[PDB]
């Protein structure tokens, strides 16, 4: 039940 | 001019992954090899459709790494799978110990963050010197760039399974609970949706990294 990638830092 | 039949362990004839306008690598053929500017580019075809003329950072090699062999910053193709099993460029973040299970972290050039096997990831060819230069999200390729360049300085928070905290995703901070830790990872379950994700322990996406990143005397 995957979430799509949030990537390594928060968003800017 | 400026053809070639080889460029050291690269021959024309050998058997290559390549990668497509749509960021997944696909298995082909080195068809040649050729001097342009100032470089090389290797011309592919691939199995399945196309030909592609490529940068050697956009080709790899069809077999697996011998153990022991990369490094973190590594720069590799590596199995992505959802559900289908797809082909994606990352860079190795950690090499394969017990506590990891004996596998390879790889931070994909999207942000993606898995575990994969030996068996699970191929050697691009030629990549760059720094090998984060040629991502071109550049949150990640500055991510990478502090990540490999401070490694093995790895500051983590350590979660318990059944930890609530607050996870960002995509500009807000959701509600959220530690399900699994595996290694260097964390799977979050994000409350509001049941939807989870696999987050590096040192991420500031995570609320205990990020409160400690963000203190300072
Ligand atoms: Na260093």
């Amino acid at each position: 039940a995957r979430k799509s990638t949030g990537g390594k830092a928060p968003r800017k | 001019g400026g053809e070639l039949s080889k460029d050291g362990d690269l021959i024309v004839s050998m058997r290559i992954l390549g990668k497509k306008r749509t960021k997944t690598w696909h298995k082909g053929t080195l068809i040649a090899i050729q001097t342009v500017g100032p470089g090389k580019k290797y011309k592919v075809k691939f199995d399945n459709k196309g030909k592609s003329l490529l940068s050697g950072n956009h080709i790899a090699y069809d077999y697996h790494p011998p153990a022991d062999k990369l490094y973190v910053g590594s720069r590799v193709v590596a199995k992505y799978k959802d559900g289908q099993v797809w082909l994606y460029a990352g860079i190795v973040a950690e090499t394969p110990n017990v506590k990891n299970k004996l596998r390879f972290l790889i931070f994909f050039d999207d942000g993606y963050a898995s575990y994969v096997t030996q068996s699970e990831l191929y050697p691009i060819c030629r990549p760059l010197k720094k090998t984060w230069e040629d991502i071109e999200d550049i949150s990640c390729r500055d991510f990478i760039e502090e990540y490999v360049t401070a490694y093995p300085n790895r500051p983590m928070v350590l979660l318990k399974s059944g930890q609530l905290i607050k996870t960002e995703w995509e500009g807000t901070w959701w509600k959220s609970r530690v399900e699994e830790v595996d290694g260097s990872l964390v799977r979050i379950l994000f409350l509001d949706d049941k939807r989870c994700e696999w987050i590096y322990r040192g991420s500031t996406r995570l609320e205990p990294m990020f409160s400690m990143k963000t203190s300072s005397a």
